[PDB]
RNA sequence: CCGAGGGUAGGGCCCGUGACUGGGGCGAAGUCGUAACAAGGUAGCUGUACCGGAAGGUGCGGCUGGAU
RNA sequence: UGGGAGAGGGUGGUGGAAUUCCCGGAGUAGCGGUGAAAUGCGCAGAUACCGGGAGGAACGCCGAUGGCGAAGGCAGCCACCUGGUCCACCCGUGACGCUGAGGCGCGAAAGCGUGGGGAGCAAACCGGAUUAGAUACCCGGGUAGUCCACGCCCUAAACG
RNA sequence: CGAUGUCGGCUCGUCGCAUCCUGGGGCUGAAGAAGGUCCCAAGGGUUGGGCUGUUCGCCCAUUAAAGCGGCACGCGAGCUG
RNA sequence: GAAUGCCGGCAUGAGUAACGAUAAAGAGGGUGAGAAUCCCUCUCGCCGUAAGCCCAAGGGUUCCUACGCAAUGGUCGUCAGCGUAGGGUUAGGCGGGACCUAAGGUGAAGCCGAAAGGCGUAGCCGAAGGGCAGCCGGUUAAUAUUCCGGCCCUUCCCGCAGGUGCGAUGGGGGGACGCUCUAGGCUAGGGGGACCGGAGCCAUGGACGAGCCCGGCCAGAAGCGCAGGGUGGGAGGUAGGCAAAUCCGCCUCCCAACAAGCUCUGCGUGGUGGGGAAGCCCGGGUGACAACCCCCCGAAGCCAGGGAGCCAAGAAAAGCCUCUAAGCACAACCUGCGGGAACCCGUACCGCAAACCGACACAGGUGGGCGGGUGCAAGAGCACUCAGGCGCGCGGGAGAACCCUCGCCAAGGAACUCUGCAAGUUGGCCCCGUAACUUCGGGAGAAGGGGUGCUCCCUGGGGUGAUGAGCCCCGGGGAGCCGCAGUGAACAGGCUCUGGCGACUGUUUACCAAAAACACAGCUCUCUGCGAACUCGUAAGAGGAGGUAUAGGGAGCGACGCUUGCCCGGUGCCGGAAGGUCAAGGGGAGGGGUGCAAGCCCCGAACCGAAGCCCCGGUGAACGGCGGCCGUAACUAUAACGGUCCUAAGGUAGCGAAAUUCCUUGUCGGGUAAGUUCCGACCUGCACGAAAAGCGUAACGACCGGAGCGCUGUCUCGGCGAGGGACCCGGUGAAAUUGAACUGGCCGUGAAGAUGCGGCCUACCCGUGGCAGGACGAAAAGACCCCGUGGAGCUUUACUGCAGCC
RNA sequence: GAGCUAGCCCUGGCCAGGGUGAAGCUGGGGUGAGACCCAGUGGAGGCCCGAACCGGUGGGGGAUGCAAACCCCUCGGAUGA
């Protein structure tokens, strides 16, 4: 049956991209906790 | 008049059409139409405001000359009348013999190749505009300002009008749809005749897809819904109000009257609605 | 081949019969009131409509086959 | 052919008296209603009076025992459209006539459907009285309806 | 109550005997035939349908008879629902 | 040593279940240490509106080749989407960008918010929409509209020639649009040929033949031809298209108009370039100088922006054309031609799937295009079959019980059961025929019945041609033939009578309820005069609505028919400038503290002072409500009638043992051999009742009752048969659960149901197939119930606040 | 977090084949003119039958599943809300 995840390139940058967390206070401060913590990846790895 | 269908499916059994008699073309003037941004009911938020809307039949919105003052002492001739999805009436394509081209609504018994004009001057004839101070008492009227040059706001939707009841000062007194006694200032414009399309108010839209064409999504009652929805929700099998009728905002929707009591308008209304 | 008729299926008409129900006639030795005949105590009658335990009343229009 | 009388019919206009409501003035202790009363209305300012405004229905005198129409039925005044009918001339046609089963049309009121209008009136209804009682007659209220349009109903003491 | 699946039905039985029938008896208001009532007796037998979820019960047609009870109101790691 | 503790390790169940669609396999020949499993050949089966092909997502090297087999692969493995290595993706024309806009997003100006931030006409961004120039063939192990070949084309730059008032982000035209039906002519695609080309075949009784088998085309500038799309021309006037305008619009005059012309696309043709079968010889060679022609069928595609009808009335912006303005008019633009220039990213491969989403090589899910042939009335249905692709990554035997899916059945035929649940029956097409009732449409495929193949003969009309032949389409009438049977296989309603509820088509609890629930046209109440009411937001700002009372919000009711009675005392809502109560504030009689004082400071009465509440009235399709007792008539019975208590008023019409009736299986009637259900009646209605509508109603319903006919393995009452498992051998090998176990019956006892205690009885040790009575068997720290001064949703005339409003 | 699901907005796409035969239109009958009747034409509809596509009615299977909602048969809608 059709299920949850989806995949879509421009839904996923366009969601949860770098430059969208970078215009708004929410979406800054993961950034921020990301790098604070260290991550490998501040953002999902999309194909583009 | 109307049309009826033969009952060859149990929705043609009551469905009736407007004739669509007065029409004598059937697309509109290119210049005169601008796309109508559909809402849903949705307001700038993205939120519903205005419930059960959307998915009605795409329209243009043909733009409507609700002034008029515009042009006065320059006859126009009538040279169509037409369907216009945005409202009631019908419309009728004004040619100005300036070469401009205009859309008016229709009046009742407004007939194509006729000369209409407005102005302090214009004849008191079906179609013609003119300031109110300048209408004989009595001539039912439509398409009326509220305040001096700010737009026709009154008696705009099908078989309806105003009628001039008398002259006190800068103002007159009508009487408008609604049996309401108002006063307007006396240089607020109008327009001679009733809107047309009389008829409008004995279609039977005859089946629910019908209203869906119009982008009147289906209403639900509050008493079929739950207590989190609504006050008359709940309740073990059918269940009556139980409480006064309300809205689903918790006010009372059975006689609770609603205009602000304070608005400075109330200087200007005589006596309020009949009916 | 036709064919009495038998069989299947569906219809039309009529007669008898039916729990129950509707009024009608007659009976009178009852209960209720008194609607009509006198101006019958609200003149009568009338078609229709609404109503009332009942006769009946009232509204609308009509007729005189209504006393003074 | 030339004339006549008429509320005959249809449509659209408009005129005044009166009723009711609303606005302003003025004024105060009751009004209204009945056989007599009461309900009702009234000091939260009624009724009576003056001015202004809105709205609907019906047209006083003329009006008569009159006039018109096949009947039902038709009544302010104006115009348009239109019917029947009478007279005088004795011009035209030449028995073309009379009746009329069926059919078709018209058909007061009440009632119906869709819409509109709604002043007065008023089935139903509510209250007051009357009464032995009074689901009545009388009184105070009151919704359909009564009015307009279109479509039905097809009845009558539709009677001379 | 860190769960002992709850009505009825179906299937499969098994047991008690206060015995419905069949076997054996005593008494009878037992002439006979038919019954009545108590005693012995549990080997076997104890039907098919209409109604209702029904147990039970009534009803139809029979029958030698159409018995009553226990087995977690026998049986849902056997079925039904 | 226990915490259903935590982490790790290893047991048990167990060589057990299972190895993932029942589309299916057999043999030979190779390779190799090893072969049911890799490769090759022959035979067999399965898909073929796919299980074939192409494209977009998504995936990201899985592609190709060599070499490997530890692990991955449900077995095996020499194979592989696996390991190592090397190779592979080529564009001015394909898609996206250097073009345009849509919702939306962002946002100069501007507005708003404690901060963060929210808005916001212009503009910008934003596509699978608009726009714009490439087709056929060949080639590689692997890319191709990209390389190559052939033939076309686009833009930009520069130059030449001719031409013109040139010139734009500005004005205008155009771009530019729906649904349904549809004409003409083409093409894609397909069928046939006795005609063209072809390697060969003659079997096994016949056939050297209008024999079989195979194939008989593709792209193509200009020109031409055929079919279509689009557009009137001139003059004059001009105050409108926020400047200008010769353009557009408006008026008028002239001619032309269903023509033609001008312009535009489709199709055909076309110099030229290609392709090219069966068969057989090791993807290649040959066939072959292959032929490449005719007839019929024929689009949903094309001409296209065609046509007609209809109401629900159907994007934008740029490219383009025209107009002018500054400017500039040795420039600039247009047209032709020539040379030059032409960037970035993607391109492999899987793509209904073993490469995507589902933890798996997972019977599930995934948008667009092509999707051949024959027969069955048609078709994308069904059967078989082409091209192409597969036989589903464990096998070999056996022939039990039992399970699944499937086939048949004597006599009976619903006796089964909660229920005909299930399964039968019926079944397409053509013809005959068809009831109550009805809103006149329906009900209707009602019901019911007849025909159905093949052969010969006569024959009617149509399509294409030509009017004919040929082909193809739709018929008609005779005469015959075979079988158990002619929609001979596959796909394809059982029917009727009657009652409840809902008018109807729709909608719903994704994953236990599809309904009588929700919705629905329609009915009524009610709010709102426009900066509307109402809704979201602190606000700005939005929606409502670019709407205006025939409109919009809220509420109930629910097509339609006939209807919708009484009660306004309580609550709600509406109306009411009187009166009563009433907060801050105003007012300050009077009283107090302090100072020697003037003064400072504090309390404080009458009186004035809103909404609200109280008071008066209205209001039911507003919340809601709608009685009890006694008596009375030629027999009894009952009470039309009188009386009386109470109420705000005492339930009208219509219906009633009902989706409502406790007593109840009420009573009576019908159906039945028999009817707690069903239908029809009655009415002392425990406890109907009129828009939480009342009573009906044709049609409709995978709704829920009741009955009958047809037909049946539902049953009496079972039997046999088939395949897939179960069973046995080879390969791989789980699970929950498990204090440990050397784990029998009875009658007792025991915390009251004991393998484990007492007494007695029975019992050699250990397995395999089976059955489920026990281990109060497993699973889940019971959902019921209660308890906890535990939680959370909901309600209100509980309390107390808050927003909102006055 | 609306790459599942619900609703709306913008822009595209899809729905084989068959049956029923409304208005209108023409002709004819009819009338003073009409209403209206018959025939042909026509092609309407939350119309009918049925694939795709969308559903999920009843039964059966599955139940440490192929599958944390599947499979088989049957069944609803399929120009429309
Ligand atoms: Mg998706
Ligand atoms: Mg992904
Ligand atoms: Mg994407
Ligand atoms: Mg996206
Ligand atoms: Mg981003
Ligand atoms: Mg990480
Ligand atoms: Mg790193
Ligand atoms: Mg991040
Ligand atoms: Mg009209
Ligand atoms: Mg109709
Ligand atoms: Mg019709
Ligand atoms: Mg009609
Ligand atoms: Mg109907
Ligand atoms: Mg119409
Ligand atoms: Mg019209
Ligand atoms: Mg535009
Ligand atoms: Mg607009
Ligand atoms: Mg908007
Ligand atoms: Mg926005
Ligand atoms: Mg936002
Ligand atoms: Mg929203
Ligand atoms: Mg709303
Ligand atoms: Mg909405
Ligand atoms: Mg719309
Ligand atoms: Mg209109
Ligand atoms: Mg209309
Ligand atoms: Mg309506
Ligand atoms: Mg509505
Ligand atoms: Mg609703
Ligand atoms: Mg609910
Ligand atoms: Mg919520
Ligand atoms: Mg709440
Ligand atoms: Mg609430
Ligand atoms: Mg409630
Ligand atoms: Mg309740
Ligand atoms: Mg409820
Ligand atoms: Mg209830
Ligand atoms: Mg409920
Ligand atoms: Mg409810
Ligand atoms: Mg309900
Ligand atoms: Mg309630
Ligand atoms: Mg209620
Ligand atoms: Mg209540
Ligand atoms: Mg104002
Ligand atoms: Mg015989
Ligand atoms: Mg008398
Ligand atoms: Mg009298
Ligand atoms: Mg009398
Ligand atoms: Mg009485
Ligand atoms: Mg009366
Ligand atoms: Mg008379
Ligand atoms: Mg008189
Ligand atoms: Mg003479
Ligand atoms: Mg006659
Ligand atoms: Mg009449
Ligand atoms: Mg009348
Ligand atoms: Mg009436
Ligand atoms: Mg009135
Ligand atoms: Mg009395
Ligand atoms: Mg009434
Ligand atoms: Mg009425
Ligand atoms: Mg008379
Ligand atoms: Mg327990
Ligand atoms: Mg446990
Ligand atoms: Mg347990
Ligand atoms: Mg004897
Ligand atoms: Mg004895
Ligand atoms: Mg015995
Ligand atoms: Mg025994
Ligand atoms: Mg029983
Ligand atoms: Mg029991
Ligand atoms: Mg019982
Ligand atoms: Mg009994
Ligand atoms: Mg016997
Ligand atoms: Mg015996
Ligand atoms: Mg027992
Ligand atoms: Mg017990
Ligand atoms: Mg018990
Ligand atoms: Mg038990
Ligand atoms: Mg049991
Ligand atoms: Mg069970
Ligand atoms: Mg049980
Ligand atoms: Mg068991
Ligand atoms: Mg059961
Ligand atoms: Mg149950
Ligand atoms: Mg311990
Ligand atoms: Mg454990
Ligand atoms: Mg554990
Ligand atoms: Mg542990
Ligand atoms: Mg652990
Ligand atoms: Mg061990
Ligand atoms: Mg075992
Ligand atoms: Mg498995
Ligand atoms: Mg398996
Ligand atoms: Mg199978
Ligand atoms: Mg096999
Ligand atoms: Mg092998
Ligand atoms: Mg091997
Ligand atoms: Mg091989
Ligand atoms: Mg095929
Ligand atoms: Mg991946
Ligand atoms: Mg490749
Ligand atoms: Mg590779
Ligand atoms: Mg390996
Ligand atoms: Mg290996
Ligand atoms: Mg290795
Ligand atoms: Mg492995
Ligand atoms: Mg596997
Ligand atoms: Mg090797
Ligand atoms: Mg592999
Ligand atoms: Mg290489
Ligand atoms: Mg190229
Ligand atoms: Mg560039
Ligand atoms: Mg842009
Ligand atoms: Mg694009
Ligand atoms: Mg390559
Ligand atoms: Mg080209
Ligand atoms: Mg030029
Ligand atoms: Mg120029
Ligand atoms: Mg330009
Ligand atoms: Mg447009
Ligand atoms: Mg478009
Ligand atoms: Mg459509
Ligand atoms: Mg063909
Ligand atoms: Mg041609
Ligand atoms: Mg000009
Ligand atoms: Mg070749
Ligand atoms: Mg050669
Ligand atoms: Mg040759
Ligand atoms: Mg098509
Ligand atoms: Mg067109
Ligand atoms: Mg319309
Ligand atoms: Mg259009
Ligand atoms: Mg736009
Ligand atoms: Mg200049
Ligand atoms: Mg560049
Ligand atoms: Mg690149
Ligand atoms: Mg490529
Ligand atoms: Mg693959
Ligand atoms: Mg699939
Ligand atoms: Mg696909
Ligand atoms: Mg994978
Ligand atoms: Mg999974
Ligand atoms: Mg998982
Ligand atoms: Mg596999
Ligand atoms: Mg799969
Ligand atoms: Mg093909
Ligand atoms: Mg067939
Ligand atoms: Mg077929
Ligand atoms: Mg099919
Ligand atoms: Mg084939
Ligand atoms: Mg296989
Ligand atoms: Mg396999
Ligand atoms: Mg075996
Ligand atoms: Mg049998
Ligand atoms: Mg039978
Ligand atoms: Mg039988
Ligand atoms: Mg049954
Ligand atoms: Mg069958
Ligand atoms: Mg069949
Ligand atoms: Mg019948
Ligand atoms: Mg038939
Ligand atoms: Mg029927
Ligand atoms: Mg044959
Ligand atoms: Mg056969
Ligand atoms: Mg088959
Ligand atoms: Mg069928
Ligand atoms: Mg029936
Ligand atoms: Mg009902
Ligand atoms: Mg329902
Ligand atoms: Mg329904
Ligand atoms: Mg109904
Ligand atoms: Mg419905
Ligand atoms: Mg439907
Ligand atoms: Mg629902
Ligand atoms: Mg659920
Ligand atoms: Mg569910
Ligand atoms: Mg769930
Ligand atoms: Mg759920
Ligand atoms: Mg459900
Ligand atoms: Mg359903
Ligand atoms: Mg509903
Ligand atoms: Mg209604
Ligand atoms: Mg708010
Ligand atoms: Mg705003
Ligand atoms: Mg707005
Ligand atoms: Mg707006
Ligand atoms: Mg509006
Ligand atoms: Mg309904
Ligand atoms: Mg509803
Ligand atoms: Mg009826
Ligand atoms: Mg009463
Ligand atoms: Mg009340
Ligand atoms: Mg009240
Ligand atoms: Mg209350
Ligand atoms: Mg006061
Ligand atoms: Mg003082
Ligand atoms: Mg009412
Ligand atoms: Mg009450
Ligand atoms: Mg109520
Ligand atoms: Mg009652
Ligand atoms: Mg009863
Ligand atoms: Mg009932
Ligand atoms: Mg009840
Ligand atoms: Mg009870
Ligand atoms: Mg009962
Ligand atoms: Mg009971
Ligand atoms: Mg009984
Ligand atoms: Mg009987
Ligand atoms: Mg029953
Ligand atoms: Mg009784
Ligand atoms: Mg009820
Ligand atoms: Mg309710
Ligand atoms: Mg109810
Ligand atoms: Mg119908
Ligand atoms: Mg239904
Ligand atoms: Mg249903
Ligand atoms: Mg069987
Ligand atoms: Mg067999
Ligand atoms: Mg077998
Ligand atoms: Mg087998
Ligand atoms: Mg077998
Ligand atoms: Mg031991
Ligand atoms: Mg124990
Ligand atoms: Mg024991
Ligand atoms: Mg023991
Ligand atoms: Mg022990
Ligand atoms: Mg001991
Ligand atoms: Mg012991
Ligand atoms: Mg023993
Ligand atoms: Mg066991
Ligand atoms: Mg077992
Ligand atoms: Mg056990
Ligand atoms: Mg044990
Ligand atoms: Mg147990
Ligand atoms: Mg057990
Ligand atoms: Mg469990
Ligand atoms: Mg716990
Ligand atoms: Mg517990
Ligand atoms: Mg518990
Ligand atoms: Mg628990
Ligand atoms: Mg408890
Ligand atoms: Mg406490
Ligand atoms: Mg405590
Ligand atoms: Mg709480
Ligand atoms: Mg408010
Ligand atoms: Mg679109
Ligand atoms: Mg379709
Ligand atoms: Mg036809
Ligand atoms: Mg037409
Ligand atoms: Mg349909
Ligand atoms: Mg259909
Ligand atoms: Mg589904
Ligand atoms: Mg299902
Ligand atoms: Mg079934
Ligand atoms: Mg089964
Ligand atoms: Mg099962
Ligand atoms: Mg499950
Ligand atoms: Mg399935
Ligand atoms: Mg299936
Ligand atoms: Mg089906
Ligand atoms: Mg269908
Ligand atoms: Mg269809
Ligand atoms: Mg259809
Ligand atoms: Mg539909």
């Amino acid at each position: 049956m059709k299920r949850t995840w989806q995949p879509n390139r421009r839904k996923r940058a366009k969601t949860h991209g770098f430059r969208a967390r970078m215009r708004t206070p929410g979406g800054r401060k993961v950034l921020k906790r990301r790098r604070q913590k260290g991550r490998w990846r501040l953002t999902p790895a999309v194909r583009k | 008049a109307v049309k009826k269908f033969k009952p060859y499916t149990p929705s043609r059994r009551f469905m009736t059409v407007a004739d669509f008699s007065e029409i004598t073309k059937t697309e509109p003037e290119k210049s005169l139409v601008k796309p109508l941004k559909k809402t849903g009911g949705r307001n700038n938020q993205g939120r519903i405001t205005v419930r059960f809307r959307g998915g009605g039949h795409k329209r243009l919105y043909r733009i409507i000359d609700f002034k008029r003052w515009d042009k006065v002492g320059i006859p126009a001739k009538v040279a169509a009348i037409e369907y216009d999805p945005n409202r009631s009436a019908r419309i009728a394509l004004l040619h100005y013999v300036d070469g401009e081209k205009r859309y008016i609504i229709a009046p009742d018994g407004l007939q194509v190749g006729q000369q209409v004009v407005a102005g302090p001057d214009a004849p008191i004839q079906v179609g013609n505009a003119l300031p109110l101070r300048f209408i004989p008492v009595g001539t039912v009227v439509h398409a009326v300002e509220l305040e001096p040059k700010k737009g026709a706001k009154l008696a705009r939707a099908a078989g309806t009008s105003a009628q001039i009841q008398g002259r006190e000062g800068d103002y007159v007194i009508l009487r408008l749809p609604s049996g309401e006694l108002r006063k307007v200032h006396g240089e607020c414009y109008a327009t001679v005749g009733a809107v047309g399309n009389a008829d409008h108010k004995n279609i039977v839209l005859g089946k629910a897809g019908r209203s869906r064409w119009l982008g009147r999504r289906p209403h639900v009652r509050g008493a079929a819904m739950n207590p989190v929805d609504h006050p008359h929700g709940g309740g073990e099998g059918r269940a009556p109000r139980g409480r006064p009728p309300a809205s689903p905002w918790g006010w009372q929707t059975k006689g609770l009257k609603t205009r602000k009591r304070r608005k400075p308008s109330s200087r200007f209304i005589i006596a309020r609605r009949k009916k």
